[PDB]
């Protein structure tokens, strides 16, 4: 437990307050090491937002605050504005690794339109592709807002991450978000299972599509 | 007040090495705690290494060791990061960052409290040996009131490819997705069109794929299963 | 009737403890303790260490104590010239380095670090409690 | 001849202050103060606020104090029934939310925040000095 974890996405409307948890262990936050927070606006370098759990550097306003408790720390943002839409990273130091550790990051969306659950379509490998001794499952994900999604693949009931390539969400013409996930398999792997699943989690809710080598 | 200026973007072949420079102006580097952080596209911050007041040594993340060397030139106030045996996964913006919280006046142990306040502008390193390659185009057949069908445009370089449907006559319900960049350094994309299920027996659907740089021009017919 | 310790100090055992209000080099830290009729923290027992580790457990700040040595070949000495009892703590940090103004010890996260005496940290002052 | 305050307390003006050794919910924090013939911190004056703000300036931790309200329609009150003195401090955070065990205030550096009373924090106890 030489990691720190954050939820991948948080959402609020302008003027509302949101929190982001940094969950660490006895080897980092619990070992007396402090949590720093970094704000990364779209297309910019990260900047220090909070240092030493609760301190604001010059030019960071009063409505960002932070605290530490046991093995965790929290960022609080009141009075959300659109310019706060950004990725937030927590960071601590871990004495079991003798190095610094970032959390995975949390995308903060300031809601500029109503939340929209994703449309999911899963395609099996084409006959033409299997004929070329290759196999691609295509999971297409559209019209979601906020612009953040988690994709899990299953072969029968077992989780698979090997041969999965997923795009970053991209803003569609209609201001919602689009992503694709690709699972590369051998023909044998594809034929060897009863089913494959693409599971899309958006705002804590999941849509699952399944395909089977057996279907016509 | 202190600023960090990094060297320009670099393109490298898998197996090569890169050396990013980080020049400090406004104070002397010998008194200051330098860190390196990288970020692959669409991914999170990764700490690579930096000064540790615990033992007054430079540490690198286990994940790299062998491959990362950090050096400093006390004469130019320049820090260097060299990353060897480059892979596609090393494609990233590399950042130098410094702990300026005490402005050279505090014990080094304050580093754990103040964090990294001063950041270089970043250096893009692209690791690719991809040469021009035309896609393979596979039908994504509709199955079981609307129906979704498409085309997989697989393993091309470089961007872009264009996809139309029925030579431009079909635009309604067409979604062409941004490409994925695979670890191979090749792109893939899908175009999908949502149509009435009742048209599938009667209306032909063809995706027109064009990848100019390979002169790949393919019209793939998409048949129900 | 006089109190063991002044207001805003912590009474523990035979002594009174006070945290500095700022971050200063070791010499200036020493002068500020002296102006309070005190001295920089001297740890003479594991009971002293336990108390200080609990007292600073709320803080991630570095706190100078009264321990220094001119260079690595010299022994660690308290301000009164008495030696460090070796069983109490291991010293981490810049233990191999030599600095013009010497090496001084601070406590941070309950652990003890050697660093350049001209660099700034918080400090802990102590003085005898009035128990006549 | 007795000392104003016990060992491990801080004597300040008419009172003794103790920083809790454990992090607990507000009710359990209150019971630990009571077991030391004390109560949760009450900030009565600007002088009390200055003293506590300097005492906690070393720490990023929240400290529970004796201020609470059963739900957002109620006034903020100290455990003794007295209200918050005007022009001492603003209460920040989620003052608007309803929690099963009520809303409680903690002090952290230069600010006071509302929080769900079931969350665990260090606390500050006080009791009258022997003068």
């Amino acid at each position: 437990q030489s990691v720190v974890t954050q939820p991948p996405s948080v959402s609020g409307a302008p003027g509302q307050r949101v929190t982001i948890s940094c969950t660490g262990s006895s080897s980092n936050i619990g070992a007396g090491y402090d949590v720093h927070w970094y704000q990364q606006l779209p297309g910019t370098a990260p900047k220090l937002l909070i240092y030493g759990n609760s301190n604001r550097p010059s030019g960071v306003p009063d409505r960002f605050s932070g605290s530490k408790s046991g093995t965790s720390a929290s960022l609080a943002i009141t009075g959300l504005q659109a310019e706060d839409e950004a990725d937030y990273y927590c960071q601590s130091y871990d004495s079991s690794l003798s190095g610094w550790v970032f959390g995975g990051g949390t995308k903060l969306t300031v809601l500029g339109q109503p939340k929209a659950a994703p449309s999911v379509t899963l395609f099996p490998p084409s006959s033409e592709e299997l004929q070329a001794n290759k196999a691609t499952l295509v999971c297409l994900i559209s019209d979601f807002y906020p612009g953040a999604v988690t994709v899990a693949w299953k072969a029968d009931s077992s989780p698979v991450k090997a041969g999965v390539e997923t795009t970053t969400p991209s803003k569609q013409s209609n201001n919602k978000y689009a992503a694709s996930s690709y699972l590369s398999l051998t023909p044998e792997q594809w034929k060897s299972h009863r089913s494959y699943s693409c599971q899309v989690t958006h705002e804590g809710s999941t849509v699952e599509k399944t395909v089977a080598p057996t279907e016509c | 007040q202190v600023q960090l200026v990094q060297s320009g973007a670099e393109v490298k072949k898998p197996g090569a090495s890169v050396k990013v420079s980080c020049k400090v102006s406004g104070y002397t580097l010998t008194e200051l705690s330098m860190h390196w952080v990288r970020q692959a596209p669409g991914k999170g911050l990764e700490w690579m290494g930096g000064f540790d007041p615990e033992d007054f040594k430079y540490h690198t993340h286990q994940k790299f060791q062998g491959r990362v060397t950090m050096t400093e030139d006390t004469s130019t106030d320049t820090a260097y990061m060299e990353l060897s045996s480059l892979r596609s996964e090393d494609t990233a913006v590399y950042y130098c960052a410094l702990v300026w919280g005490t402005q050279g006046k505090g014990v080094r142990g304050w580093d754990y409290y103040y964090g990294m306040d001063v950041w270089g502008q970043g250096t893009t390193v692209t690791v690719s040996s991809a040469s021009t390659k035309g896609p393979s185009v596979f039908p994504l057949a509709p199955s079981s009131g609307t129906a979704a069908l498409g085309c997989l445009v697989k393993d091309y370089f470089p961007e872009p490819v264009t996809v139309s449907w029925n030579s431009g006559a079909l635009t309604s319900g067409v979604h062409t997705f941004p490409a994925v960049l695979q670890s191979s350094g090749l792109y893939s994309l899908s175009s999908v069109v949502t149509v009435p299920s009742s048209s599938l027996g009667t209306q032909t659907y063809i995706c027109n794929v064009n990848h100019k740089p390979s002169n790949t021009k393919v019209d793939k017919r998409v048949e129900p299963k | 009737c006089s109190a063991p310790c002044p207001q805003d100090w912590i009474w523990h055992g035979e002594n009174c403890y006070l945290f500095s209000s700022g971050s200063f080099n070791w010499e200036k830290s020493q002068e500020k303790c002296l102006s309070l009729d005190a001295k920089l923290l001297k740890i003479n027992s594991t009971a002293d260490l336990d108390f200080i580790q609990q007292a600073i457990s709320y803080s991630s700040f570095p706190f100078w104590m009264g321990l220094s040595r001119r260079n690595p070949s010299y022994p660690w000495l308290w301000e009164d010239g008495s030696p460090l009892m070796p069983h109490l703590f291991r010293v981490r940090g810049a233990v191999s380095q030599t600095y013009p103004s010497g090496t001084c010890a601070y406590i941070q996260r309950g652990a003890v670090y050697a660093e350049n005496c001209i660099l700034a940290a918080f400090s802990i002052c102590q003085k005898k409690a009035n128990l006549r």
